[PDB]
């Protein structure tokens, strides 16, 4: 049963990261945009 | 082709599958919201909006419109 | 190769597929998305919260 | 008819002195313009 199951070996908790922050580099945000809004939140709900 | 049966699995196929659903589904609307998307194929700086778009379509252009077109924050 | 295969290079197969083409590509830039849902919307797949449902 | 005007190749030359191409950091190779492409949409 314990091979099924995670590990934090697996994890994407960072590589998570490092693509949101290519598509703000990629993509303008403004506040008109939808995405400026998520994307600064979900900054938050990975530091904090 | 070793490779292509090695990132096979890995492989992006989501995107692909998503339009096929879309065509045989509602086939009309498909039409046009894939018409609805259209770039821009050369861009331009300075000119004047009212007129020069005008004059530009009378002359100089070739099987090509010209206009004017928004952008962020110009 | 050219000589195993030619028909590609119709202007039918090709301005067709330039539609196709920019869809895919446009798919992470812009709120195609919202498309998608106007698309649902119509045909009144969407599913929103006012409305009633026995489901 | 006819009035008295210039000519149509001299009006060529002027759009294409008034008219300049620009240059973006986000140019992207399937799509041209990235910023240009959103606000159309």
């Amino acid at each position: 049963l314990d091979t099924t199951r995670i590990t934090k070996e697996k994890t994407l908790t960072e590589e998570y990261r490092l693509s949101i922050d290519h598509l703000k580099n990629s993509i303008v945000t403004k506040k008109g945009d939808h995405l400026y809004d998520d994307i600064n939140l979900f900054i938050k709900q990975i530091s904090v | 082709x070793x490779x292509x049966x090695x990132x096979x699995x890995x492989x992006x196929x989501x995107x692909x599958x998503x339009x096929x659903x879309x065509x045989x589904x509602x086939x009309x609307x498909x039409x046009x919201x894939x018409x609805x998307x259209x770039x821009x194929x050369x861009x331009x700086x300075x000119x004047x909006x009212x007129x020069x778009x005008x004059x530009x379509x009378x002359x100089a252009a070739a099987a090509x419109x010209x206009x004017x077109x928004x952008x962020x924050x110009x | 190769k050219l000589m195993y295969s030619l028909s590609k290079y119709d202007r039918l197969n090709i301005n067709i597929n330039e539609n196709f083409y920019t869809f895919l590509k446009s798919l992470d830039k812009v709120d195609v998305y919202s498309l998608k849902f106007f698309k649902n919307m119509i045909f009144n797949k969407t599913y929103s919260n006012y409305n009633v449902n026995l489901f | 008819k006819k009035q008295d005007q210039e000519s149509i190749s001299k009006k060529k030359e002027k759009l294409l002195k008034g008219i300049q191409p620009t240059d973006e950091k986000l140019v992207d190779k399937h799509i041209g313009n990235v910023p240009i492409a959103q606000q159309i949409v």
